Order: structure tokens, then sequence, then C-alpha cells
């Protein structure tokens, strides 16, 4: 947890933007290609500017990097709005991520991280296009150890920012269940080390 | 070789997903421009299973240097003195990528000075 | 005319495959700066030492009254009669009365209001700044005045009209009062012709000019633009290493990486560095590298700029910065006169003419942001002597005491000037001698660099689409 | 060998100057109410301006302040550090 939280944070905020640009889940005019987005992106990932949804990104991910001592899968659900039904699935395996108990050189860690979203890229690119006008995601995780909304029964008096920020993270996450022609695609993850990251995707 | 170097392209483009320029081959294989250009053209051949885009740039008079976009119109063809193949692209948006290359038997062009340490 | 296949089948499949050994390489051609050790960088300043420009002021005043005086002398002398009368000489403004030739040397007036973009840029980070537009809208204009510390006389005619005028610069008027205190102007002197060294008759290589990186964190077609300029030099596109193996030198001239240092941090800026750094490590052992400081680069906002720093590089550079590899790469001041195999050439990263050409000057009416204004700029440049005319603009304080190195000494054999937007040369002749005048234009758009030959001093350009 | 420190140094640098810069320019094209000229002696004449009713005056003074501050310092630890 010295070096792995920050280019985990990095991995899965370009796996985010990745995921939202090339789906049209946002205007493309609202994004650029860059580098620097308060960190070295291991390529130019095109990274969203609308600061609502920079928040949300950034609340999100530090939410999953918290939880990570529990989650062993982290999901993407693409979901349309005339119903409510998921039609592109994106997962992101954790089994067990080789936890660093007790930590290698960045470059290497650049090196799988763009081979896993070249990969990602390769695979997006050739999908159907996606119409505008209300197309949205959905973020879903799969727990092992553990119950969330269940930390507000003590009226939670809260006395700095952390305390705030982990009640707020307990609450925000409600409990949804597993659920044709599904179709598993394995993409190229990371083999690194301390970073051992399997990458999913499913269609229909 | 026709054989190390398909076997490195086809590693470079398939199991790592990144795309491979004729200067990779220069470095690897240890061999000059112009046998990196023929192997990448030989390879451009015999690819019935064709899964990647091919970035080809020409050479024209007064020493012009375009990248072919449109692939159908191609300016000034009669002005052409060179024209092959970059880069083999698996995905759409070329990004390459630059990193530190030790090149240390693999010049074709030295300064007249040495690194003097 | 063809298909894409039938042309790389034709070119391909006939590849010379010869002279590429690969063992015993061709070495490039030996191009050398005379200037590296021998003494006295006259741009060099000590930013430790660090308003002073009165001083630079009437430096530049008593040099070029000098002059000019001596050009007149020279040409005027005592016996030069026109064709009704002879002229006098007279020493101040208000002595030129008369219906008789004279001729006076002073300093021109002009207005030189500032351009509306630039207002608005500098209110809008001020916080407090006025409506300027109020200094320009309440005076409500078209006239040149000659000042010669006695008065001020207008300058009408026709002679004066076609020719482009920064206040502050002495001129040699030679005319006729005619109606009023308006002074006519039928002749103009400029300084005396500075020395000039003889041309190095004789092999000999040439050198690559190439400016406006504008290395970013947004942009990644301008990293492939570089990477291909990168691959032309080493002969890896062109094939043709016999002339491929002329091009002695590479040059870049400012502006390697563009930012805005309002809002910057040190991560991205280190970013684009560590990419310039690759990049000077990928093309080092191949061709020598001279690096410019920019006006967007990371460096002092004055016009002498000092080289970088030894940091700011990769520490795969390291070995280059020992001090004793200095001919294969060198960081030089902003302004600076190569000695180029004897071939002296002056290069400008072109602060000094950006910033005459955000005034709006209303004179000169017999071109509009064209590339003949910004050359017939840059040729007065040449003729009064004095690289900065806008000295409150470019120049900063403390420029130096008693010897503005901004004031010519010696002509160059070739001019320089980067970060133009548009390309061009011209030759030009003052007073027996030949400068060449080359704009190099930015490579961010519209890439192409300059090849300049130093055996004939001709520029050929090389451009790069993407 | 430190591109860390040094870089934000001159970041700071910079920013110093480029605000000086723009603070000297308002000055000058304010001036040109009274002077109407464009190059030396505008600037001059500008600089002698103690209006204290104008927010920047102050800021120029500040800034003028700033620049002989013990910047001077940081110059000579930046020296050191690229030597
Ligand atoms: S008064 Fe305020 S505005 Fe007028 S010059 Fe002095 S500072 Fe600039």
């Amino acid at each position: 947890n010295r070096w792995v939280e920050k280019w985990l944070r990095v991995y899965l905020k370009c796996y985010i933007n990745l995921i939202l640009f090339y789906r049209n889940v946002y205007p493309p005019q609202s994004f650029d290609y860059t580098t620097y987005q308060s960190f070295n992106l291991p390529q130019f990932v095109p990274i969203n500017r609308h600061p609502a949804l920079i928040d949300y990104i950034e609340e999100l991910i530090l939410d999953v990097l918290s939880k990570l001592t529990h989650v062993y899968r982290f999901s993407i659900c693409i979901i349309n709005k005339k119903n409510d039904l998921c039609i592109e699935k994106y997962v992101l395996d954790f089994s067990e991520l080789q936890h660093v108990d007790k930590i290698i050189t960045e470059t290497e860690v650049f090196d799988e991280f763009r081979s896993s979203l070249n990969s990602l890229i390769m695979h997006l690119e050739k999908l159907p296009k996606v119409n505008d006008d209300t197309i949205t995601f959905e973020a879903v995780i799969n727990a092992i150890e553990l119950e969330l909304g269940h930390k507000l029964d003590r009226n939670r008096r809260v006395d700095s920012l952390e305390e705030k920020a982990e009640i707020e993270r307990d609450s925000n996450w409600v409990k949804c269940q597993e659920d044709p022609k599904i179709k598993l695609t394995s993409l190229v993850g990371s083999d690194v080390g301390p970073l051992i990251i399997h990458q999913f995707s499913e269609k229909l | 070789m026709d054989q190390k170097a398909s076997y490195f392209i086809n590693e470079k483009l398939f199991t790592e997903v990144k795309p491979v320029l004729f200067t990779d081959l220069i470095h690897h294989l240890k061999i000059g421009p112009s046998m990196a250009k023929k192997l990448m053209f030989d390879y451009y051949k015999q690819t019935t299973n064709a899964k990647y885009n091919c970035v080809v740039i020409c050479c024209y008079k007064d020493q012009t240097i375009k990248i072919i976009h449109d692939l159908s119109n191609i300016p000034q063809q009669d002005s052409i003195i060179d024209c092959f193949i970059y880069a083999f692209n698996p995905m759409d948006s070329f990004i390459p990528y630059y990193d530190i290359i030790d090149q240390k038997d693999c010049l074709t062009i030295k300064n007249s000075y040495e690194l003097k340490v | 005319d063809l298909h894409m296949d039938a042309l790389l089948t034709k070119f391909n499949e006939d590849r010379s495959l010869q002279d590429e050994n690969l063992s015993q390489p061709r070495t490039r051609v030996r191009i050398v700066d005379d200037n590296l050790y021998n003494k006295s960088n006259p741009f060099q300043l000590c930013y430790k030492k660090r308003s002073q420009y009165y001083h630079i002021y009437q430096y530049r005043l008593k040099t070029f009254r000098e002059r000019v005086l001596k050009e007149c002398d020279k040409r005027w002398d005592a016996g030069f009669t026109l064709n009704g009368q002879l002229v006098l000489k007279k020493d101040k403004v208000l002595d030129i009365q008369g219906n008789q030739p004279c001729w006076c040397v002073g300093s021109i007036y002009c207005e030189m209001k500032y351009k509306p973009n630039v207002l608005d840029e500098v209110i809008n980070d001020t916080y407090g700044a006025p409506d300027l537009t109020k200094s320009y809208t309440d005076k409500e204009s078209d006239e040149i005045m000659l000042e010669d510390e006695s008065g001020r006389v207008l300058l009408v005619g026709d002679f004066i009209r076609s020719t482009p005028f920064i206040t502050g610069v002495v001129v040699g008027i030679l005319g006729m009062e005619a109606e009023a205190g308006t002074f006519q102007v039928l002749d103009i002197c400029y300084p005396t012709p500075l020395p000039q060294n003889p041309f190095p008759a004789p092999t000999r290589g040439k050198i690559a000019l190439v400016s406006g990186l504008n290395l970013n964190n947004t942009s990644p077609d301008r990293l492939l633009r570089l990477e291909i300029l990168r691959e032309f030099l080493m002969g890896r596109i062109n094939n043709k290493i016999d002339d491929i193996s002329l091009i002695g030198r590479l040059l870049i001239c400012g502006n390697s990486v563009d930012f805005d240092i309002k809002s910057v941090n040190k991560d991205e800026l280190m970013i684009s560095l560590t990419e310039f750094s690759k990049f000077l490590h990928n093309i080092l052992p191949s061709i020598s590298v001279d690096i410019m400081p920019g006006t967007n680069d990371p460096s002092d906002k004055s016009l002498p700029q000092q080289p970088f720093h030894k940091s700011l590089f990769d520490k795969s550079l390291e070995s280059y910065f020992n001090g004793s590899n200095k001919e294969i790469l060198n960081l030089v001041t902003n302004p600076y006169e190569f000695s180029y195999n004897g071939v002296d050439v002056l290069a400008v990263s072109g602060k000094n003419i950006n910033d005459i050409c955000k005034y709006v000057i209303p004179s000169n009416d017999n071109f509009k942001d064209d590339i003949e204004h910004r050359l017939d700029l840059m040729e007065c440049t040449m003729k009064w002597q004095n690289i900065a005319p806008t000295a409150p603009d470019t120049l900063w304080c403390y420029p130096y005491t008693d010897k503005d190195p901004f004031v010519l000494d010696k002509w160059p054999h070739v001019y320089i000037v980067a970060n133009q937007p548009y390309f061009g040369t011209r030759v030009v002749e003052i007073g027996g001698k030949n400068i060449k005048i080359i704009s190099v234009p930015e490579f961010s758009s519209t890439g192409m660099i300059i090849l300049l030959d130093l055996e004939t001093l001709e520029a050929e350009t090389v451009k790069i689409d993407i | 060998k430190r591109s860390t420190t040094t870089l934000s140094f001159l970041i700071k640098k910079l920013k110093r100057q480029k605000e000086y810069q723009t603070l000297k320019t308002v000055c000058r094209t304010c001036s040109y109410r009274y002077t109407s000229d464009a190059g030396i002696e505008n600037d001059h004449i500008a600089s002698k301006c103690n209006s204290y009713d104008c927010p920047v005056f102050y800021s120029r003074v500040k800034a003028e302040r700033y620049l002989r501050d013990n910047q001077s310092v940081q110059r000579e630890e930046a020296l050191i550090s690229l030597n």
C-alpha cells in the first residue's frame, strides 16, 4: 500500500475514462487527450473535463481503493435508460491482487498498464457505435466479507473529515444480486509482481 | 531473416498490444533501414488474416514527408521518390510511445565526435 | 494514379540494400563552433547581480547619434550641392528655417499604440486595470516628428511615408522647409556600416533550423512530428546517406515546451522535459544538438535568456553534461553568434520582432500581417543596428553597464529570427555588405525545418505532415 | 542533479516576473494618457506615479519589493544546485 494505491488509482481513472469515451456515455467534445490529470497517465488517455464528473469519478475510485481489502471484482455496467437493463459489462478481476503485505520501478508498471489499456481500446474500437441521448453507466462490485449501510445505527457523531468520509462511503452502496446470449471476451491484464489484475468484458 | 522478424512482429502486435515500428526491427535485428523496410513489406504480404492497420508514409520531392490518410487520392504521385510502411497499428489511434534506446551498434550515421568520460 | 498496394510493391520490392554495412557507419560532416571557448560571450549576464532604462537610453542615443553623424559627414560633407543651392549643416531642430536645403540628426517620434488584444490580455490579469481604451480614444495621430534635444518638426513628404519607423530611432533627415514648421524629407542616413568577417571561401556541411517544438501534455501529434524529424535526421527515412551525412548540426531555436506559467506545477513540466530528454538521448549519438531558450520555455522572461541548466534533463544525459562533451551538446544564451566553420550566424528566438508587431502604428500607409512586412522590419533592424528597438518591451532592468550588447558591433553573415508565423528569406545589401535574413516558422503548426548550406547560403525547407 | 526543487523555483520566479511585466505594461498604457509616448521615457515617467487611489500602484510596488526580496538567496541556491 506504499505505491500500489497511486498506480491503481491511475489505472482505474484510465479505465473509467476510456469506457466512458468509447461507449459515448458522454459527448466526445467534452473529452481531451492528455497525459497529466493530477497524475502522470501511462498514455494519452482521453479524460473528461466536466468538474462534477471528475469529482464523481475520483470519489468512486477512492471508495473502491478504500474497500479494496474486501472486494475481489470491480465492474462498470452499461445500462439503457428506456429500460433498466444492462447491455455491456466490463469486469476488472481482483483475485487477491497479490496484496503487498510488506515496490517495483514505475516504468514496468506503466508498460503493463499500456498493454492492458491498448487491449481494452482495441476491443472497444470494433464495438458498434453507441448513440447519444440518454445512454448511461453504472458501477457494481463483488464483495467477500462486508456489510454496508449498517454504520449509521450509533448516531455516528463525526469528529474529523476521515470519519465523515468513512460514514459516507459505507452508506453510498446498496445491495444487489447476481443478475441468454452473453458473450465473454477475456482481455489482457497486468502480470507485474505487486499487481496481478485480470480483465474481462461482456456483451448482450 | 523473414522468420525472426515475423515472430517478433506477431508477438508485439498480438501478445502485448503495441504498435510496431520499422525502427523496432532496426534495433532488434541489428539491420539497416532498407532491410527493415523490406522485412516490413514482406510481413505486409502473406497476411490473409489482417487484424491491424498499416501506417504508410511517402517521401515527395523537395524533401517533403507526408503521412497517408485518405488512401484513395494521393496528391502528386509523379513526384514520389520513396514510399514504405512506417508501422503496424493494431488500434485506430496511432499514438506510439518512446523510451530510452541504446544505439550501441545499430547506428547508420555517427557524429564526428565521440562521448568522452 | 494507382492504388497504394501498387506503389508499395513497386517501391519496396526494388530496395537497394546497398552501402548499409552497419559496421563502419558513414561519419557525419564535421561542423565546429569557434565561439565555444574564445572569450566574452556578450549576452552572458549574471542573474545574481540583477528603473535602469535611463542609462541604456542615454548610451543608445549617444552611440547612434555618433554613428549617424559620422555617416552624414562621409556623405553630406562640405561642398555637396543640391540641384539649386548648397546644403547647410544644422545642429539643432530650430536652425532648419529657410528656403535652402539642410540636414540634421535626431530621433524619430511616432504614435505606436498598443493592439487591442494585448490590452485585453493585460487587463484580464491585473485585477484593477482601468479602461485602457480610454487612454487611446481620449486623444483621438498619423504623423512623424524628429526630436534632437531642441524640439520636433513634422516630417511631411513621400520618402518618409514609404519606410517603417519605430520611436527612438535616430536618422539623418535631409530636406527643405517649404511653408511652415513642417520639414520635407528627401534623403535619409543610417548609422555607418559595421565591419563584417570575410566570407570563408574554400568539404562544407549544412545546419538544420527548427523552432517551436511546443512539447505539450495535450497534443500528441507534436510528439509524432518530433519523432519523424528524429528519424529523418538520422537517415532512416530518406535512405540517402550521401545527403543526410551533410547535415552537420541541429539547431533548436526556442519554444521547446509550451505551457501556461500562470497555472502550472512541476509534474507536467517534468513529463515534457523527460520527453525532450528522451528525444535528445535518441538523437545525440548521431548528430550534435544546440539548444536555445524560448519565450515560453522555462527561462527568464527577458530577451537575454541564459542557458537552461545542467538539471531539468533525464539522468541518461548526465554523461553529456560532465563538461568535457560540449561539441555534441551545447546549451546557449538566447541571442548568440555561432561561428559555424567561420560563418558567423546571429540567432534570435524572435521576441524582439514579436514585441514590435504587437504595436499598431498609424503610419507606413504604403502590408498587413504579411511575411513581407516582417521581413522589412528585420531589414530595418539591421539598418538601425539595434536588435531590440522596443527596449521597454523586450529588454529588462540592467542589460549591461555603459556597453549594451543589443546595439550591433559587427554584422553577421546570416541572420535568423525564429518562432515566426511564416517562413521567408531575403538578402539585403547595406553599405556594401550582405546579410541573409531567415524567418524560421513554428514547428508545432506547419512543421517545416530549414536546411542552411554553409558553403553557398541557400535555405531549403523540409515539411513533415504529421 | 535535482530537477524537482529547482523546477518549482523557476516556476515561482517566472510567475512573479510575468506578473511584474504585466503590471509595468498596464502602468505604461495608463501613463500614455499624459506622455503620448510608447518607447523609453514613458515607462520612466510611469514609474514615478505614486497614486494611492489605484490598486495597481500597490501591486506594482509589492512586486518590485518581492523581486528585490530574499529571492537573491534563492537564485544563489539554484546556481549551486545547477553546478
Ligand atoms: S496609477 Fe495605477 S494605473 Fe495609473 S499608472 Fe500608476 S499604477 Fe498604473
